[PDB]
RNA sequence: UUAG
RNA sequence: UUAG
């Protein structure tokens, strides 16, 4: 609870940082989520040393009130030991006495009484500032902003944050990472316990899919479009397919690839290229472990490991159990998700067991059944995860992404009115990016623009 | 508009930590050396002053005396009226001091003993060989 | 080559 | 699909 809630206010601090100082640019470079919440955290760092400074600078100045206090206290010791020395002297003097005599006795006298009470007034002063002394040196301010406990701990509150954005903080963009955040929908998160896939498969009757058919090149022109695509089986064997127009529903990360994997005939307008090099796309992987035996709480639906260092904090963070079946699904996140891909099956699901060894004991976790292990960067017809507002970057290339393209004329002179080529998918809808009602409602939309510049539009009349 | 609460964040302070890619490890280890400094001075005031405690040991009891009590009286006898004047050598227009002395006049007998032996006393020429010191 |  |  301690470290969630300096989690959230942590972020908080970034986004006073970057609307209230305007920090949203450094070096002639955007500032990202990463660098800023190092900045607070650096100064969350500068501030507990500057108290603690402060703290023992003020004992220093009640020490030296003491010194001062000491030093008078003891010059004033003396002169009452010599005051008191001819008090006795004058006093030995046996009476009768002149006055001169009686009076030297009475004037010592009060000048000892003056000095011994200037010296009780002094040990009073002593007192109290030994004691406010004891004070300080029992209520010192804190000692460190984060334990190696609690940064680890933190660490891992990142790491759920890299998870969800899918990419790592140092890549977000810190004044726009954020935006759609105020489109969330109301209502409980929930997962889909028959498998997610049942969704567009259903939607996939009636359809005409050709499957197994990679599109290699897409021309698009003002008298129509042609579609080279070839068989994925057998990639010698081509298919051309003419159409009026063509609906790109490429991940970005197809269209980021470089040499490209998808040709586009005549090249995209620099202002659409120039928008998929800007927008970010992430990576983020899962582990499934297949056992025969279920060896954890089956009343929990997931829970964490906290990576031993920062740069591993992404490294298996989070299992799931969220099926009726003994599987437990791994997570692993920001610069890990990358890295863990040039890993082997093996050695993977070899870190797997021993953190749950070290969990459940070294003796209730068996060997696994089966084991899969997701590598999205390098499925090709994926190339990652999923789009982040990327440093750099803003909601309006999300829009740019989603622009139509109109091929200009075949004939000299003639008009070119209509368009060819629209793009739909998670990386075009600015409001719901990275999701899959979001690529959804993509789909709805450009059917409809299609749809309103094919057949026409007869509702605006 | 502001930090969340006990967050720290200035426009000062930022520029500084952002100034270079290790401005933000300068700045921590001046610190750092800084709460080395002061440390190391407690240390050492912490000696002398618990030395110079240790000098006091004893304090003044070894110099406290009875302090006897005697109360007022309104007639001046010639001891008490050569004690003033002795006191007034001294003392200048301490009045609480001249008191204490005799013993047995109140302070305010005192100034009327300044206005009554006002030349008899020569009071004045007395008070400027006082203020001659 | 948005073949002319 | 020698797209209609
Ligand atoms: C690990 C992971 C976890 C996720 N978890 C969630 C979640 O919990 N909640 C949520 O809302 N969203 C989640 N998402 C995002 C969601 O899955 C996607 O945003 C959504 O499914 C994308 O739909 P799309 O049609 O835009 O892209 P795609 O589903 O990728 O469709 C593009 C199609 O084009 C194919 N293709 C690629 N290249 C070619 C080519 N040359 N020729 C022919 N075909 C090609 C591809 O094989 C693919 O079938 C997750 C994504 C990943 C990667």
């Amino acid at each position: 609870e301690m470290v969630e809630q300096e989690f959230n206010r942590l972020l908080e601090a970034t986004s006073y940082l970057s609307h209230q100082l305007d920090f949203n640019v450094l070096n002639n470079k955007p500032v990202s989520l990463g660098q800023a919440l190092e900045v607070v955290i650096q100064l969350q760092e500068k501030h507990v040393k500057d108290e603690q400074i402060e703290h023992w600078k003020k004992i220093v100045k009640t020490q030296e009130e003491l010194k001062e206090l000491l030093n008078k206290m003891v010059n004033l010791k003396e002169k009452i030991k010599e005051l008191h020395q001819q008090y006795k002297e004058a006093s030995e003097v046996k009476p009768p006495r002149d006055i001169t005599a009686e009076f030297l006795v009475k004037s010592k006298h009060r000048d000892l009484t003056a000095l011994c009470k200037e010296y009780d007034e002094l040990a009073e002063t002593q007192g109290k500032l030994e004691e406010k002394l004891q004070e300080l040196e029992a209520n010192p301010p804190s000692d460190v902003y984060l334990s190696s406990r609690d940064r680890q701990i933190l660490d891992w509150h990142f790491a759920n944050l890299e998870f969800a954005n899918a990419t790592p903080l140092s890549t977000l963009s810190l004044k726009h990472w954020d935006q759609d955040d105020d489109f969330e929908f109301t209502g409980s998160h929930l997962t889909v316990r028959n498998g997610y896939s049942c969704v567009p498969v259903a939607l996939a009757e009636g359809l005409d899919i050709k499957l197994n058919t990679a599109v290699r090149q897409v021309r698009y022109t003002a008298s129509g479009c042609e579609v080279i695509a070839v068989n994925t089986r057998s990639t010698s064997q081509t298919f051309i397919y003419k159409c009026d127009a063509v609906l790109c529903t490429l991940p970005l990360g197809v269209l980021k690839q470089q040499p490209p994997a998808v040709q586009f005939v005549p090249p995209l307008p620099e202002w659409k290229t120039s928008a998929v090099q800007r927008m970010g796309f992430g990576n983020l992987n899962k582990v499934v472990l297949c056992f025969d035996r279920v060896f954890w709480d089956p009343s929990v639906n997931l829970f964490g490991h906290v990576g031993s260092t920062t740069a591993s904090r992404g490294e298996l963070f989070l299992f799931w159990n969220l099926y009726k079946a003994p599987i437990l699904l791994a997570l692993v996140a920001g610069e890990a998700a990358g890295i863990m891909e040039n890993i082997s099956d093996d050695v993977i699901v070899g870190r797997c067991l021993a953190i749950l060894k070290g969990i459940f004991g070294s003796s209730a976790v068996p060997q696994p059944k089966e084991t899969v292990v997701s590598r999205w960067r390098a499925d090709p017809w994926a190339r990652g995860s999923y789009s982040y507002v990327a440093a750099g970057s803003s909601g309006n290339d999300y829009d740019l992404m989603a622009q139509p393209i109109t091929p200009g004329p075949s004939i000299p002179g003639a008009p070119q009115p209509i368009p060819r080529l629209f793009f739909a998918g998670e990386h075009t809808i600015r409001n719901y990016p990275a999701t899959v009602h979001g690529a959804l409602l993509s789909g709805l939309r450009e059917a409809g623009r299609i749809a309103d510049q094919f057949l026409g539009a007869m509702y605006t009349l | 508009r502001k930090p969340p609460k006990g967050m720290f964040l200035s426009q000062e302070d930022v520029e500084a930590v952002s100034a270079n890619a290790t401005a933000a490890t300068t700045v921590l280890r001046q610190l750092d050396m800084e709460l080395v400094s002061v440390k190391r001075q407690i240390q050492n005031i912490k000696q002398t002053n618990s030395a110079l405690k240790e000098k006091l040991d004893g304090g003044i009891e070894p110099y406290r005396l009875p302090e006897v009590i005697q109360k007022c009286n309104a007639r001046w006898t010639t001891e008490e009226q050569l004690l003033a004047v002795q006191a007034i050598r001294k003392y200048g227009r301490d009045f609480q001091a001249i008191s204490d002395v005799i013993g047995n006049k109140s302070v305010v007998q005192v100034k009327n003993f300044f206005v009554n032996y006002r030349r008899r006393f020569n009071i004045d020429e007395v008070l400027q060989e006082w203020e001659a010191e």
